[PDB]
RNA sequence: CAUUGGUGAGCAGCGAAGGAUUUGGUGGAUUACUAGCUAAUAGCAAUCUAUUUCAAAGAAUUCAAACUUGGGGGAAUGCCUUGUUGA
């Protein structure tokens, strides 16, 4: 099927999902194969969990926790619709949100399901995670996002974003920006500490997509066989608001900072490679690797994510990672 | 230099920004008529970028006994067993028979 | 396709960069000389203080060797690498290993340049990059000790697959390896470009010279059935045989007479293929032992070629050719040999053209038939052409001297040329 | 073994061409 | 010659024929623009499926053809049509009484030009047109500038001037004024193709001999020479992929790859195209790809490939070969006999006179196949024995085919052109049959049949004599004589009981089947030259010898009615699938439609070229013919 | 055109040697490090544990 | 005497410049042919951007919302619903 990409937080591995039943696990690198998997209910969505051992996939119904290899782990039964996976990785919430209407939060540490929110305003059309902040916004059919949080029944804010309803947000590393696209041919740049929006772009040609703002605060949004790059676009100035053309050499306005139309494909996805400067797109029949050259940030941490962590590197670390785990409990905003 | 020269080429004037297909040739954000001349210049270079230029039209030209021959008769002949030339004599190891 | 194939090809691109610390030793381990353990233990600083310790001896010994110490041997060339780098920056590199392997493919028995080429595999590797231009410098080396090391090493091209059954053994490649490695044609395509790049640097000898004649006398003769196998094989094989005589190198000249001789014989050319192949070796025939060889050969070409036009006369320029080059007292040594080459249908062709370029030489040309056992029809063309020279000529003592060297043998055949024409 | 002589599938990748319709112009 | 019931459709089994085919980029893929005598197809350069069809017929042949973005341009006898997507969109007619000869186009300017050196400009009436119409000016080649006109060409970034190729010498015009700026030093040669290079100014000028010459205009100088000795070139085409390659095509079917880098000679391609029909007659490098797309007269068009090398550095000296990667075809020479295969009016056999026989498609142009005919290994144990160089089988003169077992056995019966023994094919897996039914006295099978059970097939033999053979095992049953003079028709009916012969003794006998007895025996006039039989309603025609049409009731035994009015003799005839009509044609040029009921004819066209074979489809949509000359099968509706 | 990207030498993140313990760059971002408080009062409850 | 079981050495017969098994790769067919891309009444296809923004229009269930659960007992604390105290 059209496909669906997900870069591991590390760096290296690749999780590709069709939309027939073809997930493949593999290390782009290297080339080399990690798992491949013929399953045949439409899978929708996948993440890696935490490791490259670990993966878990939307499917027809349920999710399916696989191993390395694809050897099936579990079968998760509360998780019933999941369109859309994520994974909060410092406190270990494996995070679906339907088509329901329901948020669930699953520690995949100890296997125990945290919390169970009722979003009520119906079926969830988009997601993401503030990472400095691991709250959780999901995007509705109104046109209203919402943060939540897992200790917390009620939303903890609602945001009226756009006019009908809300295809795909992406929010800053640096947990202060969020960037968010509406099916009434829209995109806003709202300043998520203090909630106030920036600057907003209220006629594009075709309804943003998707968007995704990359590990250096660059821009990428995708509207159809269309992808756009903006630098800089999120800054508070008046004098960065993303237009698509220059006035006869104006040098207020920004015009786009790169761009690819692929011909017959429909961008699915996308996301930034994290540590090198590409973004990949999956599409209809394949994945593509854009090379962006500012995109990635240069020179990761080690005592965090480390690309080329060896073996034992790996294991001792990840028995470190379980040990210090934060509670389900503390995530504020 | 050329062999020939072109009045009417020299005196005309020609739009650019009115296609899509030839804003690019242009220098400044300012001009819009170029004279014929400049336009053939242009255009001559971006048919360079187009289809980049080969060494066999620009370095190599065609211009006691020599050396060069073997190679020479060579490429003239196409299929170099001699059979043409009435042998006279039976060559050895396959036959050549029909059946009647 | 799939997947998996995609991205197999995907690790053949990215082959020799080490993402891994386990990759790492994979890659670093392998190794010319030392055994896995050390080399995966030592680093580029050893290896580098070694190889400039062997390229000063090798310098020592030829003095070509200075400019790579410049360019590609420098505490610089500590510092660089082959994958962050541009293509055009990847492509002289290239440049400067592949003249480093020509310039030293001569060498292969050496301790030096094992060491030398050891910090090539090991900082620039060679040994997954430019493999077929390492495979064709050190091919002829097909028993000694350092080829079946560099076979262990290497991961074999697409055109060397005979080589790539016999790779990791104690037992070495064998002749019949070798020849059907050529008997593949592309491959003959591909040597040949090496040896023309090889030729245009002049860095050829007679070790690798032998062995490039014994695969294409070989080739030659496998395929000395299959006429279409052969007629696909003439122009490759004399492309080489002109090029190698083209050049300057005595040995080079020997390697192209025997290239012609073999195909010749094994093959019926065409008169005028012949003819260029006597012009070409002439004309750039200087040194003794050529001589010596060319003299062979266009005996032996001119007896292959059989049919009409069997025993025609040299063009002018030819036949002069040959007379600047070749006294009429070396061609009269070389007929009184005591081996005695057959050599009638060149002796012939050169009597005709004697007699209607030179008119001179006559007493010579008793001579030539005096020394050698000619045939009927060679007899018959050789009395028909001084019958004409009579008709044309003055009726000279000389042109009388040859007419009863005749009537001393065969007073018949001059009645039966002449009821051809005259009295 | 012998070489391996197999067949990619061959796909039809693009490239520029240049215009006649560019190429001729008007007088003034 | 316009009729009253049948009226024509299109003509299935042509590809080319002859004319250099145009080719059009659209956007980043390309089409190719062929022409079939009064009419263009238009392909699918990356798969070669049948996209357009040229929308009527037109009315002469194509002279010459060329093709742009969404246009296509045809020069037929006086006139020039641009059509897009098939349908007629200009007419251009151009103002003389000679015909057009070739044709080129570039910028504002549409160039024809005609055969007595003239060259005719017509100009578009505002760039914001879409093909031109306005008559600007009419330049003329006297006799004195050059010989006459081969080729029309325009090089990249002139402005506003035309090469014009002709067979002494390169002209140059300015064609916005019209003053020839320049010519070329005459040629010791006559030229024969011209083509211009993916290098600036270069023409690339081919030759009557083997000569090649790449002519710099801009200097006016040659820069190179190129000798094949023998040859005589018919095309050429420059690789613009990056690799600098050049075909010259020959016509003698030589494809003739150059290396312009390295003054080598790549490779040769031989026989891909027929000496007799012309040879090379176009063939082109696609602009960008490694595929050149060849095209001959023999009615068939192909396409090669390149691929890369398989060394990793050396690259470029290592070129493979240039393989085969797809193409289509017709039959090369008129067809001989046709069949409706199955009854759903799909798929039709189809017999022609080089030997070949194709199995056309009516619905998709791309599933029409060549019956192979590779033998099938002798049931006996033994060797079968032919000669070693392998050819096709002879002529294939009568054809009967049953549909009832198709997968468990054979069930086509061909026979064969002065040869004594019929094979069997097959339909399914398409191929020759395992089978080889001969007729056991010597005599060349005249007639063929098969049952309606597809158990039995029947060979009626030139001697007289009838001999039955099972098919699941091809193995001789029965054997009948009743005949003394040749036998030209067999049937049988659909309760396998009423068996039918009819041969040039002008007896008609019938059989029983089950046993074996002689039913009968009728006696007409002359010789009986075929039979129809009609199954359903068990009434059968007889193609008499004395120009006449009798139609037999086969169960009452008698002649029920006698068709007059033809005047030659008459090649062949179907009663319709309902059993109402007969379409016969016949060798005055005439094609009639009898109807039974009243007897009489109540339809007739006459045709400009003899048809020669004339079939109803089973299911009575179409009539198909064929002709005597022109290689297709001639389709038409039913407008009862 | 300036296109100047990222081009990490392996040869600077892995040894060559193989008995080198593989090199730990670092960066202080504090972007890059997200959680302090929660993850050091989690330190401190296991410290006590 | 069989063998309807192997493994071989040989004929008759078939028999045109050879034959017989096995296997890789690509092309075409497998449904009934109306051409490529885009922001689409048109342009592009050598290029979308130095007119690509404006104006207009556009905001119910003031929260219908898991029709989505294997069976049996339950539920501290959660969640949920109904009441309630103080702001």
């Amino acid at each position: 099927g059209p496909y669906h990409i997900k870069y591991a937080k590390n760096g290296t591995h690749l999780l590709i999902t069709g939309r027939k039943g073809h997930v493949a696990s593999m290390d782009w690198r290297k080339g080399q194969l990690r798992a491949e998997l013929f399953l045949n209910e439409t899978c929708h969505s996948a993440t890696y969990l935490q490791n490259e051992q670990y993966f878990a996939v939307a499917q027809k119904k349920y999710t399916f926790i696989y191993d390395h290899e694809g050897t099936e782990l579990h079968r998760l039964k509360q998780h019933i619709e999941a369109r859309h996976l994520d994974f909060l990785p410092y406190h270990y919430l494996l995070v679906t949100a339907g088509e329901t209407g329901w948020l669930k939060y699953h520690d995949v540490s100890t296997g125990q399901l945290v919390s169970e929110l009722r979003t009520k305003a119906g079926p969830t059309m988009a997601m993401a995670q503030n990472p400095w902040n691991a709250v959780m916004h999901l995007g509705h059919s109104n046109g209203t996002v919402s943060l939540w949080s897992p200790s917390m029944p009620e939303p903890l804010v609602k945001l009226l974003s756009a006019r009908g309803p809300v295809n795909s947000i992406a929010i800053d590393r640096s947990g202060y920006y969020m960037a968010t696209t509406g099916a009434d041919r829209s995109m806003k740049i709202w300043d998520i500490r203090n909630f106030k929006q920036l600057h907003s772009v209220e006629s594009l040609p075709t309804p943003g997509t998707n968007v995704s703002i990359s590990d250096t605060g660059l821009l990428a949004l995708s509207r159809g066989p269309h992808v756009t790059l903006w630098k800089d676009a999120l800054k508070l100035s008046g004098d960065s608001k993303p237009c698509f053309g220059s006035m006869g050499g104006n040098p207020h306005r920004n015009t786009p900072y790169m761009s690819h139309l692929f011909a017959g494909n429909k961008v699915e996805n996308l996301g930034f490679v994290p540590f090198e400067d590409l973004l990949g797109v999956g599409h209809q029949t394949g994945i593509t690797n854009l090379i962006v050259p500012g995109a990635g940030e240069a020179n990761y941490d080690a005592l965090e994510l480390n690309p080329f962590e060896t073996k034992k590197q790996r294991q001792e670390q990840e028995v470190r990672t379980l040990l210090n785990k934060l509670p389900a409990d503390t995530i504020t905003l | 230099e050329a062999a020939w020269i072109d009045s009417d080429d020299e005196k005309i004037k020609v739009p650019i920004l009115v296609t899509n297909k030839t804003k690019k040739l242009r220098t400044s954000y300012n001009e819009s008529k170029i004279n014929g001349v400049h336009y053939i210049n242009r255009l001559r270079s971006q048919f360079e970028k187009i289809y980049p230029r080969p060494k066999w039209v620009d370095d190599e030209s065609d211009s006691n006994g020599d050396i060069n021959a073997l190679t020479k008769i060579l490429s003239t002949t196409y299929n170099y067993k001699d059979t043409l030339s009435n042998s006279k004599l039976l060559p050895p190891k396959k036959l050549d028979i029909v059946r009647l | 396709s799939s997947l998996s194939d995609q991205l197999a090809q995907v690790a053949s691109n990215n082959a020799t960069v080490a993402l891994d610390r386990k990759r790492r030793q994979k890659l670093h381990s392998a190794s010319l000389i030392y055994n896995s353990k050390t080399a995966a233990t030592q680093d580029y600083d050893f290896i580098f203080e070694n190889a400039s310790k062997a390229l000063e001896e090798l310098s020592q010994i030829e003095p070509k060797f200075a400019i790579f110490s410049r360019t590609l041997f420098s505490e610089s060339s500590i510092s660089l690498d082959r994958n962050v780098q541009t293509k055009e920056e990847i492509k002289d590199l290239d440049n400067a290993i592949n003249a480093y392997l020509l310039l030293a493919s001569s060498k292969w028995y050496l301790a030096p340049t094992l060491h030398a080429t050891e910090w090539l595999v090991r900082r620039f590797q060679i040994h997954v990059k430019n493999t077929e231009m390492l495979l064709l410098s050190t091919l002829n080396y097909y028993q000694t000790p350092v080829f079946k090391r560099i076979l262990s090493i290497i991961k074999l091209p697409p055109l060397f697959n005979c080589l790539s059954n016999f790779v990791r053994s104690e037992k070495p490649p064998t002749a019949l390896t070798m020849i059907k490695l050529f008997n593949d044609m592309d491959f003959l395509k591909l040597y040949t470009s090496y040896l023309d790049q090889c030729i245009k640097h002049n860095a050829t000898y007679t070790n690798q010279l032998l062995f490039t004649t014994c695969c294409f006398i070989n080739v030659v003769a496998f395929n000395s059935n299959n006429d279409e196998k052969l007629n696909q094989l003439v122009p490759i094989l004399l492309e080489i045989s002109a090029k190698l005589l083209a050049s300057k190198s005595k040995d080079c000249q020997i390697a192209a007479h025997t290239i012609l001789v073999v195909f010749a014989t094994a093959l019926p050319l065409k008169k005028t293929i012949i003819l260029a192949a006597m012009e070409t070796i002439l004309s750039n025939l200087d040194a003794k032992e050529a001589k010596h060889s060319a003299l062979l050969t266009i005996c032996k070409l001119f007896q292959t070629l059989k049919g009409q036009g069997n025993v025609d006369q040299l063009p002018s320029k030819i036949f002069k050719l040959f007379d600047s080059k070749f006294d009429t007292v070396s061609i009269l040594t070389f007929l009184d040999k005591e081996d005695k080459p057959v050599c009638d249908k060149f002796i012939t062709s050169y009597t005709r053209s004697i007699a209607r370029y030179d008119r001179s030489k006559l007493n010579i040309i008793l001579s030539l038939l005096k020394k050698i056992r000619l045939e009927r029809y060679e007899v018959r063309l050789i009395i028909t052409d001084l019958i004409y020279l009579s008709e044309i000529l003055e009726d000279k003592s000389q042109l009388v001297e040859l007419f009863e060297y005749f009537i001393s043998i065969n007073e018949d055949l001059v009645l039966k040329c002449l009821k051809s024409l005259g009295l | 073994p012998k070489v391996v002589r197999e067949a990619k599938k061959v796909e039809m990748t693009e490239a520029r061409a240049y215009n006649a319709d560019a190429d001729t112009a008007k007088a003034a | 010659k316009n009729s009253k019931i049948f009226s024509p459709f299109r003509i299935i089994g042509n590809v080319s024929n002859g004319v250099p085919f145009a080719t059009g980029t659209l956007g980043s893929t390309f089409y190719i623009v062929t022409c079939v005598g009064k009419t263009f197809q238009i392909y699918d350069a990356n798969t070669l499926h049948l996209l357009f069809v040229s929308e009527k017929e037109t009315p002469s042949s194509i002279v010459a053809l060329s093709a742009h973005f969404h246009y296509v341009y045809a020069a037929y006898e006086n006139k020039v049509g641009i059509y897009k997507r098939g349908i007629e969109e200009h007419l251009l007619e151009l103002e003389t009484d000679a015909n057009v000869e070739h044709l080129c186009i570039f910028g504002d300017y549409l160039c024809a030009s005609t055969d007595d050196n003239s060259i005719f400009i017509y100009k578009k009436s505002d760039p914001q047109d879409k093909y031109p119409s306005e008559f600007y000016t009419k330049l003329t080649v006297t006799e004195i500038q050059g010989g006459e006109i081969v080729s029309l060409q325009h090089l990249a970034t002139y402005l506003n001037k035309l090469t014009v190729v002709t067979k002494s010498n390169v002209l140059l015009f300015n064609v916005r004024t019209g003053k020839l700026v320049f010519t070329s030093n005459e040629f010791p040669d006559q030229i024969t193709t011209a083509e211009p290079a993916p290098v600036l100014d270069i023409i690339a000028l081919g030759t009557v001999t083997g000569e090649v010459i790449m002519f710099n205009m801009r200097k006016g100088k040659r820069i190179r020479t190129i000798k094949i000795p023998q040859s005589r070139i018919s095309s050429l085409s420059f690789r613009t992929d990056g690799s600098s390659h050049l075909s010259v095509g020959t016509s003698s079917g030589d494809l003739i790859f150059y290396d312009l880098d390295r003054r080598s000679r790549i490779h040769v391609l031989k026989n891909i195209h027929r000496e007799s029909y012309g040879g090379v007659t176009q063939a082109t490098f696609l602009n960008g790809q490694p595929i050149i797309v060849t095209s001959g007269g023999d009615n068939s068009l192909k396409e090669y490939v390149f691929d890369p090398s398989l060394s990793q550095g050396s690259g470029d000296v290592v070129v493979q070969p240039p393989r085969y990667l797809r193409s289509r075809g017709g039959h090369s020479q008129p067809p001989s006999y046709i069949a409706f295969a199955d009854s759903q009016s799909h798929f039709m056999l189809s017999a022609s006179k080089d030997r070949s026989l194709w199995s056309f498609s009516l619905r998709k142009d791309a599933q029409s196949q060549e019956m192979s005919q590779r033998l099938h290994k002798k049931q006996d144990g033994g060797r079968v024995g032919g000669s070693t160089i392998k050819s096709k089988f002879p002529e294939i003169v009568a054809l009967a085919i049953e549909n009832a077992r198709i997968g468990e056995w054979e069930n086509i019966i061909t026979a064969h052109k002065d040869e004594k023994f019929a094979r069997t094919w097959d339909m399914r897996n398409k191929r020759v049959g395992r089978w080889t039914f001969d007729t056991t006295d010597d005599g060349f099978v005249k007639s063929v049949a098969m049952s309606q059970c597809g158990n039995f097939g029947f060979i009626g033999s030139s001697n007289g004599s009838i001999t039955i053979y099972n098919m699941q095992s091809g193995i001789l049953r029965k054997k009948y004589k009743l005949h003394k003079r040749a036998v030209t028709g067999i049937s049988l009916d659909g309760m396998n009981r009423k068996m039918v012969s009819c041969g040039l003794d002008g007896i008609v006998g019938f059989y029983d089947f089950n046993k074996s007895t002689l039913l009968g025996k009728l006696k007409l006039d002359a010789p009986i030259t075929a039979m129809v039989y009609h199954r359903s309603s068990d009434l059968f025609a007889l193609a008499l010898d004395d120009l006449s049409i009798v139609v037999i009731d086969a169960v009452t035994q008698r002649v029920v009615r006698q068709l007059w009015g033809h005047s030659n003799r008459i090649t062949a005839f179907d009663f319709s699938p309902e059993g109402r009509w007969i379409v016969s044609a016949s060798l005055d040029s005439t094609i009639r439609t009898w109807d039974l009921p009243t007897g009489g004819c109540i339809d007739g066209i006459i045709v400009d070229n003899v048809a020669t074979n004339v079939k109803f489809s089973p299911n009575g949509d179409l009539l198909a013919t064929t002709h005597v000359t022109g290689n297709g099968i001639c389709i038409w509706t039913n407008r009862a | 055109m300036k296109i100047k990207t990222i081009k990490r030498s392996a040869d600077d993140y892995v040894p060559v040697k193989s008995t080198q313990e593989s090199q730990m760059p670092r960066n202080l971002n504090p972007e890059l490090h997200p959680f302090e408080r929660a993850r050091e009062y989690t330190k401190a409850l296991n410290a006590t544990k």
